[PDB]
């Protein structure tokens, strides 16, 4: 069986930073692309981005420019996103996803990290 | 830059009906569309993919179908596990956007 | 960690930097490519051409068929197995290839439902409909030059110039098709081939068959020039002789901390001749990693290099030393042109070999002088401004690094040689060289 | 005598075996080609475009006759018979050039009797001609432009001004112009041989070499292969400049089989030595001829699924030492580091998969265990005696038999020294080994004193 | 200073004797291309194909003029001056061509007067005239075809179909125009590109443009196969759709004191095996002084040299010793296939290696023998008057030189091999014999 | 004059095999092609098969395929065909004939060798 | 594959008359057809190759035509050296094949 | 400014030979090629040759073809022209010109030099 | 090859007077014509080249004009220093060739 487990809550001062993981297990890690969603208070999704492991290339939605940095790490298996300067609006739902091969959808879903700021 | 607009919100509906959700473009999108599925409890699910093609696992109690800019999604003698929300994605065209969602009730 | 100061008086001048962009995650679609025209509305004298060119195209057709069938027997659902005993020998691409072939071969059952429909088409692009969630595209060869050329003249000229041209024609196109579908398509079961390549069956238009598929990007141009477009066959029929083809169209991504530098050549001044320096032009930096690129099989732009594969390549110990700071083990060619770069600008600075080339100041109308013990000579506005080389004046902006750049020298590299006849002529003489010195120092082991 | 088990633990697994075959024995035909059109029922209002053109081609046509009439004005039969040649008046020339002028003192005994029909010749106003003299002989006359004159500029003279139809006749034969100057331009220097393809030959023709094999006859199974080989050549063997025609000469040879001959087609897989990836350095394709092993220059040569064919032989020397690691010695084979991302990592061979396993993912279907590959090892060998189903990312491959030692994976090798391919690396270790050399040649000369 | 006598005992034959000229003072010319063609003679059914032609052609066509207006922008009279900090980086090449583009923009001017008229031309070649002492002339890409096939058949067939017809025809232009126009052309401002690249904007019809524009000369077919003719590129119109080309006509001027040697391999017998020699085939001797040249990039004819650029190349010392006489510096590589050649002719006498072929003298009607000693034999006419080799009879002439040729011996050099693979095997070895060499030195160090 | 030689008759039990040699004299033997011809009672000619020495290929009919196996000898000038499983219906007479160089017709023909089993 | 068919396999003939012999075939073989003589003792000559040329030293004698499928062989006024076997052979598709034979007598 | 210094007049003997030389200065002297004009009694020109200095390059006319060598020396900038084989005919003056970059055109002359043969 | 020819050789004008000055060709030469001027002490000038443009530090007093074969130089209200020799050039074909001269005078 495939899955997603991803990490806890999170509670930030304003100003900072913060990083989350996604750790996958199941199938062959380097095989398939990650992307990222975020979902807020109005219940709309947004697309922040995708990244590739097994050429190491990155892609990003314009909104989402400056504010996240996407890694990788093969020897664990495990993908992280970096938020910076973090104001009130960006608490929010963050998950991560798993892409298809051929067509541009999503079929493994994590279970979802609640990020909060005061 | 293309816009998924989902007219209705909330819709009522008995046990044993005949429902139907509505998905609206304001491009043509080639037939890449795509439907998911989220739980009350936070988990996603997807459903139909490129329109038609019903994803491993799935019962056959769900159907999809349109064309041009109109999409829909049918789902037949609903049980209690369809309560959820619904969600319509296109793939045609970099950034991939969501539609606003669609809640049903008994 | 490249030290551009002693690179420049080597003669090496640092020129622009780009990124780097690798291909993936493809969309797909299909379409129907028929082979052999309509000619219902002129059949009254079409002669016995048609015969023949269905005798030639059968020949030709066939060995593709045999050789997907093999692929086709041996792969069945278990994910997706396959039977490896009935294969034998394969390699990685190939299985890759058809794990794709099964997968696609879902959508064919569907289209090959509309064969009757298939044979009726009279048009050079048709749009068939069964159900409104599925719809198809077919191109037909020949289609167009008939309806507009034969036709219409039917009844002005005897027809015996109208079989004769309709064969010219039919001849004419399957001399365009053995280029590429003839012996030389080995595999088959391979997805390396271009969208150019295929569109050879259809007279050489990708254009249509790319924008009747409702593809547009900003990319379209990028990616169309760096062969990222690609295509597979998946069925061919013998008895209506038509073929299915599956399209891919991919997206293109930054590689993360890389870059690649470019370097500029200019010939300097050594005892009483010039040498020119021989390094690569195009050197890649990853992460904290200097290496070669083949530049050959990637598209240059002005801001990047788009390719779809990675091509990065191993290099010598000898030649990082040289490119961090150690000229003395850079090699160098002696020049015998009478054509050959002799200086460049840089961030508003020159650097020229003004031995060679005639060098002035316009502002103080007296000429610049080199000396004998320099290689190359940099010039700035702290001097003087403006400059004259040739036909040309030029202003110049200020220099940033040493202000003691003229007055600083540095050590030289052994030379070389180039041509492919030399190298076999200096290996035979360090060859001969090694056996003379091993035999006499035989006389040493004896003693 | 290859030796198999020892080349595949290096990462070369063997692969296809093919024959070796070339072209002898042709039959010979000719061909009459015309470089004008017939432009009567359209001569109202031709302009002055076919002077222009007359004199733009008879400078073009000039040199090939120049060129011919020296091989013609030197070649005779002496009696004292076979053909007789003077020398002292050719002066400079090779051998495959006195072969042709022989050929073509053969071919001209058959022009004389062609030549009779000069004003038949220029009577014709089709496309594709056949012209009898007696039953015994017919020839074959092909015209460049014919075609697009009848079809369009003809029906369509009254339709429209002519002179637009004047500029359409200008425009199209620039055009047609334009394409013969690649082949029958100045790069044409020795007209005097049998090596042009009929593709090249076709250019008089517009390119179409299809109708030309086809109304001459010609049919064999093998028909694509000579063709995409280059193994169907002509030669020019005439020309005539008041009246603007050529006259070629067509061969065509059949395939004859090499006896006790094969090539040996190898796969080459990477490999784990300490912490990286290696590839081995070692021609991909093998020549075994009578017990001897031998390179070749397979770009020349056309290859298919069961033999490569080739209008030549193209056989190479090979060296003592890389013969030495074909044959066994591992020690004496070079090898070469991975950069990049994108290499092969397995392959299959009678039902038998070489993988490297720790650079990819290696577990079995059957009991859903991972394999594991240790740092002593260069590769794996997988087959049913382990477990019969494997898994390789998104495959499933059921497994053979292997048929060799039993003790494959228990057993190490030794490993060649490492090297570089580039081309300015090339240079740079020629300079530092000249350098070494030096240093060592000084020092001696030192040892030497004492 | 070539020592011909010991060169044809190794099997090197001297050939022809050639001229060397380069190219120079071209003359200029200005012409006007159209990308787009008139259809106001079949409006009736258009479609909205035009609108989608012209937004496809708009973004092929802005980033050429976005690659001028750099220069444009940074170049003022004042000779003429340019400002090298709004530059940045360039090449001499490149700020030559930017000067050449600043004098041709005069014309330009004057030219750019006519939108009007050429606007509304409606033929494939136009010459429009304001003023008897200036005319330009007009080409138009697709004119005729639209003018002889489709305004003819406007009423005989549905308007859908001619609509296809148009379509398709734009399709197939744009698909050609792609491989010229397209993101490979980086640098626009040179003046390199050759005529034929740029006739595809034309459909590669170079012949009417040089025809037209009056150039009249005896080695024309020498300048244009040569790559002499050349065009640059000077303003582009975004509203009209079309551009201005410069084109130039060089002369051609010989080299004084220079001539190129040519050599034949024969093949040879040393012990029992057939052996080549390894020596370059085109040797250019300049003045006093001997050189290789690169010759895959020059025409050559049958009594000269044709380039463009000069392309002399150094040659090592040893070659150098080989050439003038020193036998025992010249290597040589084994003969394994059965296709090589084993006579040659010169001056009328006869370089054969009978031992490998049948040598017989017809006069007497006796076999020609080699012995186990010599290499080669030569044959004239005081000893066989005629002579017959497989197939051919030949008569011969006397041989200018030393009267014992026959009975004197030479040394020969090393054998090598000129394969890449064997090349770092080579390299391989000699590496490892060194270091073990130098591990012995070091030990005899320790003693 | 350009002649060739051929060897004496033979007398073969069944289930054995032979040689026959043709030796070449008056021309160049290496610059044209040799072809071997049978003729059996009822005086009807059969073809057999090619060998061209130059390059040192062969080709065969279908018919004599596994029967007949052709080599040549370059030093004495001489050419060999073996016949392998001989029964009653191979006694015959062969001929070794030399081919025109550009027409598949021979211009030179042998003296003949009959072979009887028994 | 291609069949050669002598019709007459004996002829009558007397001296200083004119002999006709003919060659059939099953398919069209493009001109490529020649024409060997068997002496009483066993020995081959060729005289006609390519349906019209005489072989060097061949007296001009006998003369040869045909086309298509159908080709013929012609002496005149016999001698009595010409009394022999002839045969057609075929050369247009490998394998070659020969015919069946034709003897002449007095 | 850019000027050309000619030498000065000379008297010849006929049947001798004379050298003629040219100095430039003002400019780059390799980068433009040179030419040479003669004019005779009556006021007739007639162009002799041209050579390009970069390169080394010459052409000549066909009437002056064995009658003229011209010569080239880039350290002192200087052109020289040779006559040879004198007759009475050849008394005239003769022009150093500079020629134009695209269009056969000259843009700077000499002053000349006149020559009597006698 | 080509032959330029200037048919009147001396011609006579008053100060202040509008002179013409004509020039033939043989052939068509593509507006490829170059005027010179000799002055009495034997320097020689560039005026015109490409058959309209000003050499640089020409007054505009001259002006040149024609086309096909015929070509004309024209110098409005003429001063003292415009006595000299004006010759017309070719440069379509090598080799170059000049014309005859026209000599003015008061
Ligand atoms: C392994 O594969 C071979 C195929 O060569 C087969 O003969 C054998 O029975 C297989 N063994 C098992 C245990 O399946
Ligand atoms: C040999 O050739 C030379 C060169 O042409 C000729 O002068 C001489 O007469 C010839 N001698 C004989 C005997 O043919």
């Amino acid at each position: 069986e495939v899955q997603l487990q991803q990490s806890g809550p999170e509670l930030v001062k304003p100003g900072a930073s913060v990083k989350i993981s996604c750790k996958a297990s199941g199938y062959s890690f380097t095989g398939y692309t990650m992307n990222w969603v975020k979902q807020s208070h109005g219940k709309n999704l947004e697309w922040i981005g995708l990244i590739n492991p097994f050429i190491g290339g990155t892609r990003y939605n314009q909104k989402f420019k400056g504010k996240a940095t996407l890694t990788v790490d093969k020897s664990s298996r495990t993908a992280y996103m970096e938020l910076l300067s973090l104001t009130s609006e960006d608490s929010a739902v963050y998950y991560c996803a798993r892409e298809a091969d051929y067509d541009w959808y999503f079929d493994v879903w994590g279970a979802g990290t609640t990020v909060t700021v005061s | 830059d293309i816009q998924m607009t989902q007219t209705t919100s909330s819709l009522s509906a008995s046990l044993g009906d005949r429902v139907t959700i509505s998905c609206r473009a304001s491009q043509d999108i080639s037939n890449y569309l795509h439907w998911y599925q989220q739980k009350p409890d936070g988990t996603v699910n997807l459903l139909i993919f490129y329109t038609s093609r019903l994803h491993s696992g799935v019962p056959s109690r769900f159907s999809g179908s349109g064309s041009g800019t109109d999409y829909s999604l049918t789902i037949s003698n609903l049980e209690q596990e369809d309560i959820a929300t619904y969600f319509c994605q296109q793939g045609n065209t970099l950034p991939r956007t969501f539609g606003g969602g669609t809640k049903l009730e008994i | 960690i490249l030290h551009y100061e002693k690179l420049s008086k080597i003669g090496l001048v640092k020129g622009v930097t780009r990124k780097y962009k690798i291909k993936s995650n493809p969309l797909t679609k299909d379409i129907v490519i028929k082979m052999i025209p309509n000619v219902s509305n002129m059949s009254q004298c079409t002669g016995s051409v048609m015969e023949n060119y269905k005798t030639r195209l059968n020949g030709i057709l066939t060995p593709i068929k045999g050789a997907l069938e093999i692929y086709k027997n041996n792969t069945h659902d278990c994910g997706v197995c396959m039977a490896g005993v009935a294969i034998g020998i394969a390699t990685a691409a190939q299985i890759t290839a058809g794990v794709a072939l099964y997968e696609a071969m879902k959508n064919a059952d569907n289209i090959n439902k509309l064969k009757s429909s298939i044979e009726s088409t009279n048009e050079a692009v048709v749009k068939l409909q069964e159900t409104a969630e599925k719809t198809v595209y077919v191109f037909t060869a020949l289609q167009d030059y008939i309806n507009t050329n034969l036709v219409p003249t039917i009844d002005k000229i005897p027809c015996k110039q109208t079989e004769l041209s309709l064969d010219l024609a039919l001849s004419k196109y399957l001399s365009d098709l053995l280029f590429v579908f003839g012996p030389n398509l080995q595999d088959p079961v391979s997805n390396s081939m271009t969208i150019q390549a295929i569109s050879q069956a259809f007279g050489g238009n990708y254009e249509t068959l790319l924008r009747t598929l409702g593809y547009a990007t900003e990319d379209f141009d990028d990616l169309l020039e760096s062969d990222s477009i690609t295509g597979q066959i998946i069925y061919v029929d013998l008895s209506s002789y038509y073929i299915i083809v599956r399209v891919y169209f991919p997206i293109l991504t930054e590689i993360q901390q890389a870059y690649i530098q470019e370097l500029l050549p200019v010939s300097f001044n050594n005892d009483n001749s010039e040498w020119i320096s021989i390094v690569p032009n195009f050197i890649l930096v990853r992460n904290t990693l200097i290496s070669n690129i083949e530049i050959g099989f990637c598209l240059i732009t002005k801001r990047s290099v788009i390719c779809n594969q990675d091509y990065a390549t191993p290099m010598t110990n000898n030649m990082r030393e040289c490119l961090t700071g150690s000229t003395e083990k850079c090699p160098r060619e002696l020049v015998v042109s009478s054509h050959v770069p002799r200086f460049a600008l840089s961030n508003g600075v020159l650097f020229a070999n003004c031995i060679s080339v005639t060098c002035q100041c316009q502002t103080t109308g007296r000429a610049i002088s080199q000396s004998g013990e320099q290689t190359l000579l940099m010039i700035d506005n702290t001097t003087c401004p403006t400059a004259v080389l040739g036909n040309v004046i030029i202003s110049l902006g200020k220099y940033l690094g040493s202000v003691n750049y003229n007055s600083e020298g540095i050590a030289i590299g052994p030379p070389v040689f180039t041509d492919k006849v030399d190298i076999s002529s200096q290996i035979s003489s360090m060859n001969q060289s090694l056996q003379q010195s091993k035999d006499y120092i035989k006389e040493a082991q004896r003693l």
